[PDB]
RNA sequence: GGUCAGGUCGAGCCCGGGCUCCGUGAGGGGGGAGAAGUCGUAACAAGGUAACCGUAGGGGAACCUACGGCUCGAUCACCUCCU
RNA sequence: AGUGGUGGCCACUAUUAUUGGGCCUAAAGCGGCCGUAGCCGGGCCCGUAAGUCCCUGGCGAAAUCCCACGGCUCAACCGUGGGGCUCGCUGGGGAUACUGCGGGCCUUGGGACCGGGAGAGGCCGGGGGUACCCCCGGGGUAGGGGUGAAAUCCUAUAAUCCCGGGGGGACCGCCAGUGGCGAAGGCGCCCGGCUGGAACGGGUCCGACGGUGAGCGCGGAAGGCCAGGGGAGCGAACCGGAUUAGAUACCCGGGUAGUCCUGGCUGUAAAGGAUGCGGGCUAGGUGUCGGGCGAGCUUCGAGCUCGCCCGGUGCCGUAGGGAAGCCGUUAAGCCCGCCGCCUGGGGAGUACGGCCGCAAGGCUGAAACUUAAAGGAAUUGGCGGGGGAGCACUACAAGGGGUGGAGCGUGCGGU
RNA sequence: GUGGGGUAACGGCCCACCAAGCCGAAGAUCGGUACGGGCCGUGAGAGCGGGAGCCCGGAGAUGGACACUGAGACACGGGUCCA
């Protein structure tokens, strides 16, 4: 009920280091960790789930990992669409998603680095939770209540059917972040906008935490890179938000951005979005949509 | 004793077959009547009151006198307490019964985790619960009379 | 915990019997036994016997003269009537009258041949032979 | 310990008893739930009608070792499919296909199967109105 | 789920301790897939 | 996330008797658990995650017991407890393993008004209340009124009833019904597996308890009404106006059933009707931002 | 005896739903006799690591291993009853 | 003048068992305990007549049934006459033995008190204990370890081994037994506290207060699971070394969950004495355990030997049982009370369904179809990569000759 | 329960009001099954199984539903509608 995460604030925060080539121990554990999850998701093309016993789950990796961070990491893979996620309360079950099997036998040969990103771009492209975040920056948000009057706004248009799910959780969510940062300045604990706002810091974002905040800030020359392939397959809705001319124009007059990836990459990624649109777009609906 | 512990152990005691009292007994049936209201006097229930005057006194039984207030009947300890309004309501084993379930509950609250006495407890509660039933099919208590804990502390 | 003198009795003389002890003493002594040892002493199957003030219950005491092939209580009290005894007697007997049955009848408990005599019926309580 | 109750007022639970372990049988619960008669193919008739389709033989069960000829029919009262046996010498050769036949039961052990042939439940009596015994005696004459 | 203490006797089968896992495997991906 | 309970699916079938003066042992345990728990539970407004385990109350089901010595399932415990949240009396929390559970100020209200009545009664009269004031009771209520049997009418009136903004004191409770009816309707309309209970089914109970019959051998939980009291329950709710009425009428069927009806006894007597009109008249405002707070974001 | 107004009984028809019965129906597993094909050596003599049970994991299979229990256990011999 | 085949029903069948069945080894007693309704219940006195029994009126219609007689030739059939037919009901009179119900008496069953004795009866506070691992200081060079052999691995940045000192976690040796205690799984270091009881000796008390238990309730080995801590050794999985045709093992080197404390769940086992519990009876022989009594011994401690009584624990054993194994007063012999279970073998403890549990799972649970056996005990032989005893020459130890390399005689295979 | 209605007739059979009852573990409710008896087959009998053929009682006239005549009807060989 309470979907929140002790003494693991900072744990995502290393992931800044996804775009750049440098790679930390807790980096490679996160990617170890994600592949170790996302192969133990079934997937069928309550039925079709897999239950995660920590204690049992956490020795796969000869490690002894904490389990606040396989949380957190669950949520933030949820967030990214990749995978389904129900929580029985104090149970949690894994099924793989569309997007997942679309991306992991296409491009396993990659670098774990390359995989992550390739993943985490991938949960942008297409109308997630993640996607609503960004078009929420191209609106020009900056704090929890910046996500509060978005999505305030965008439950009173009776479009938000295919997603309503994912917003209710979190202004659910945020009901108690607010707490833990309004008047709680030490953050103990992590919220659902919190790990969205994570893994975009290690695509196009900064995340600085203060006092309970969690301060954002854009990379314009990055998000110009990602704005362009995100135009060049356009299959998701803005949610009727509106880009600020700022942004739009920040995104202009700067020395250009590379491709973030390999050409190939991307353009044999749009190739099998456009190709499953529909089938990814089903299976979306049934992770948020209501009808 | 074998009804819970099953263990068919005879400790049990002997009277020989007499009818009439002996004639050795010095005392007569109002010299046992002052005596046992002294005795209960000084704050004594029954078994103690006839070991003691078995034991002492020497007289073997007092079930071996006749009352004289019925031929019928033969004189019992219990009925000359009962004479004087020396006899307890409550009968006396099951008002000990209650104290030892006090004393129980209060050492198991005390001690959680022995489940040895937890079944102990739950032998002595189907103990006196059966007690009392049977008196109820006498009728020596109060109809609406019926066991809590608390008033059980209050005894 | 002991529930039916006559069947602890009877039994207890039968097994008495197959050894052939002389003398018995059967502790639960009731005034209904006392009757029913009457009975077949009508029919000396046992010698004297004798009533002892115990106390607590009375006893018998009983001689044996090895006259008995077995005697058992019947348990559930089956009452009869006159006319059917024969198959109640078949019932519990090896041969044409070879022993008894003790019915308890209005006037009191005795024997089956007699009580066909005196035309009463009854109920069952025990056959010896 | 004593078989119980036998008293005189226990006649209720001692009926309920022996209610309860009626059920342990199986004749008498395979009698009052009637379970043959919704299984049954043959729908309680000692004999059938039915219409024969191919011509089968199988192996005797081992060490019995033999060719058995059966043939494979189809009930004209609702039209399920069940094999007969045939008895006797030379019978098959009488027997063709699309042929009118009347059937019973082998009776087996409950009706089961017979001696050396696995599972067969029947065997015919007539084919076309004809009975089959004269016909394996050859005084009659097929039509 | 009462064992049958006759089918404990290794004579002409396996060791019953495996049948009975291997019911149980079975049972887990059965009541698995049905839902 | 999902929430909903397993096993005792039935458990609240039970609660059709308070309609009648039936007395069942099944009931004899249920409004005993009802007011244990409304004991346990402090009134302690406060509300931020440090609040919940220093203000709150933990609940550790083991101990919670029957008055026979003999325990109570945890399923019925959190069946019930889920249930007179949602009727609004207290306010329930699931930190994963300690459920923490604080009294809303009606509760500690209702029960100081009626400290001396009986125990059938006195869940009545909780039930009653709960539906009088802004609640998921009261939703659910109205969606009884304009003509709705199912899930189905209640997912359409959530979808109609969020697309206003006025929407706001009740948001994200009927949110949290809405999830569980996603979840939970599926087997309970594809299939028919009848294994957990959603917030629209123990909402369906509780009125069926007051002035509902609901059928539940239809895969899903069809519920009918009961136009005899609900002449009185209407009147009571439109005589103290303190609940909205949500946006959403009562069909002119369901009105002209509701006129063609005799006097139906009052759900209690007089005095006691009075007593709690004119207390929940009192302090409207104030249990306003109460279920503000418990169910809104402001 | 015809026409209309009201009340009542009451099949037969349309719409919505639940219930179950029957037939077919892609696709999936296991059940059972057949003789041959083939992987294995699991148990029975201590059956070659004694055997079996309960719980968990692994293995193509008999299985293997982990911990508690048992003689439907043996190899004298064994503390030691009896002798 | 019918017989044969098939199907269904009673007997066969004590394989449906009240008459009249089994549950140690053949399938069948649940792991244990508590207790509601129900069922079965000590004796004596007074009453009753509800049950129970005897007599008596009405009634249970006919036809069918049993019997004698008459008619049809006899018979079957019919008539006359007598019987009872499920017969269940009902009016009335008498009997009180027992069962019921009411009033009184008694203890023998049971419960209750009191005195010493016994015990791994518990929970709790403290104290230790030997051993092990790690670590530090000293000595010491050149290996240790492990196996059938070795190997992996540790070690010369001083390994193995010895002395000194510190840390840690578990566990409580010999005393231990055919001891004790526990309802059961189970329970052992010493001291102090808290509690539960049992047997023994006294009837001093109550007066059948009972026995069993459908429904209910409780704790309940290992392992598993949820949350937190801890993680010496050991060790699921896993990782190496070795063995092998193969190794997924057995052996060896490591190593995770586990095994420990805290709180909760999970309700399982060859939880087996494969023996549900209470009462009455029944030849004996003998030991230990514990309580009591009486003798003998005494360094005078119920400290040591002998007899008896009671309870628990064996072993042998008469009668008696049982297919036999075997059992046999601690019954699996004979009687009385209650509960559960069983009805050929697989299919199967499965399908569906229900209920419970977070989950793995638990508690209830069929059918089709298929089979002549499955299964139990014991007898003989056989066999054992079982165990004892004894034999030496178709064996071996001591000793001794020589075949196989070359040529030929001769045989067998081969061509 | 009160007070009436209609009936050949008493009654919740109906109707207006007043109350909260009544049944269920000595198994309601629901389903499966089915005319009841005199009897018959079998058995040494305890019992087991069955109600076809005659007699008695009950129910029906393809299914439903509704009238008239009448002492007697919702009337196999009388009437009206629906399927």
């Amino acid at each position: 009920k309470v979907v929140g995460i002790k003494g693991s604030v900072s744990y995502l925060q290393a992931l800044k280091y996804l775009k750049t080539k440098k790679v930390t121990k807790r980096l490679k554990e996160i990617e170890k960790l994600v592949d170790t999850l996302i192969t133990l998701a079934p997937y069928a093309p309550r039925k079709n789930y897999a239950k995660i016993s920590f204690n049992k789950i956490k020795t796969v990796s000869r490690s002894k990992i904490g389990s606040p961070r396989i949380k957190s990491i669950m949520l933030l893979l949820w967030n990214f669409g990749l995978l389904d996620v129900k929580i029985i309360e104090n149970s949690w079950y894994v099924r793989k998603t569309k997007l997942a099997s679309l991306l992991e036998e296409n491009f396993k040969d990659l670098s774990p680095s390359e995989k992550l990103k390739v993943y985490l771009l991938g949960g942008l492209l297409v109308d997630t939770p993640a996607r609503f975040v960004y078009r929420c920056t191209l609106n020009g948000v900056e704090d929890y209540k910046g996500v509060k009057k978005a999505i305030l706004g965008y439950l009173s248009d009776q479009r938000s059917n295919s997603l309503i799910i994912g917003l209710s959780n979190m202004l659910e969510s945020i009901k108690f972040i607010e707490e833990a940062q309004a008047y709680s300045g030490k953050k103990e604990y992590i919220g659902l906008v919190d790990v969205a706002f994570y893994g975009l810091s290690g695509l196009y974002l900064d995340v600085k935490r203060e006092s309970g905040k969690l301060t954002v800030k854009p990379n314009f020359r990055e998000l110009r890179a990602l704005y362009e392939i995100d135009k060049s397959v356009a299959t998701g809705s803005d949610y009727g938000l509106s880009i600020s001319k700022e942004i739009l124009e920040n995104l202009a007059n700067t020395k250009r951005r590379k491709t973030i990836f390999s050409e190939e990459v991307q353009e044999l990624l749009v190739n099998v979005i456009k190709e499953n649109a529909i089938s990814i777009s089903q299976d979306l609906q049934n992770m948020y949509g209501i009808i | 004793a074998r009804m819970h512990a099953r263990k068919r152990g005879k400790s049990g005691s002997k009277r020989p077959p007499r009818t009439a009292p002996p004639i050795w007994v010095e005392y007569t049936v109002e010299e046992i009547e002052n005596l046992v209201v002294k005795l209960r006097k000084e704050g004594y229930s029954t078994a103690m009151i006839g070991t003691i005057l078995r034991d002492q006194y020497g007289i073997p039984s007092v079930k071996l006198f006749k009352d004289p207030d019925n031929p019928n009947r033969n004189l019992t300890i219990t009925r000359i307490l009962e004479k004087h309004g020396l006899a307890p309501e409550i009968p006396e084993d099951l008002m000990f019964l209650i104290r030892r379930a006090v004393n129980l509950r209060k050492h198991l609250e005390q001690h959680p985790k022995d489940l040895h006495s937890m079944r102990g407890l739950q032998l002595i509660e189907s103990k006196i619960r059966r007690l009392v039933k049977y008196y109820k099919r006498k009728g020596k208590l109060p109809k609406n009379w019926r066991y809590d804990p608390e008033t059980a502390k209050l005894l | 915990t002991l529930l039916d003198p006559l069947a602890n009795a009877l039994s207890h003389i039968t097994n008495s019997e197959r050894v052939g002890k002389r003398e018995v003493y059967i502790k639960p002594a009731s005034k209904l036994i006392g009757e029913v040892l009457r009975v077949m002493q009508k029919y000396g199957y046992i010698g004297e016997f004798e009533f002892i003030d115990d106390g607590r219950a009375g006893v018998y005491r009983v001689q044996l003269l090895g006259r008995i092939n077995k005697a058992g209580a019947i348990k559930p009290r089956f009452p009869v009537k006159v006319s059917e005894f024969e198959k109640w007697e078949k019932r519990f007997l090896p041969a044409f009258e070879f022993g008894i049955l003790i019915v308890s009848t209005s006037q009191g408990v005795m024997s089956h041949k007699e009580a066909i005599e005196k035309g009463i019926g009854g109920r069952l309580i025990a056959y010896v032979y | 310990g004593k078989k119980a109750p036998n008293g005189e007022f226990a006649g209720r639970k001692l009926k309920l008893k022996r209610k309860k372990f009626r059920w342990s049988d199986i004749r008498y619960k395979r009698r009052v739930l009637r379970l043959k008669e919704k299984s049954d193919p043959l729908e309680g008739a000692p004999q059938a009608r039915g219409i024969v389709l191919e011509k089968i033989a199988v192996e005797a069960k081992q060490p019995n070792s033999g060719m058995r000829k059966a043939v494979r029919v189809q009930l004209i009262k609702n039209g399920k499919v069940v094999t007969a046996f045939c008895p006797g010498d030379g019978a098959i050769k009488f027997i063709d296909e699309h042929d009118e036949v009347i059937i019973e039961g082998i009776g087996g052990p409950k009706g089961g199967s017979m001696g050396d042939i696995p599972g067969i439940r029947y065997k015919v009596v007539k084919v076309n109105r004809v009975s089959l015994k004269e016909l394996v005696k050859g005084r009659k004459e097929k039509p | 789920m009462k064992r049958r203490p006759r089918k404990w006797k290794k004579k002409g089968r396996m060791r019953w301790k495996w049948i009975k896992k291997r019911i149980r495997r079975l049972k887990r991906q059965r009541k698995k897939e049905r839902g």
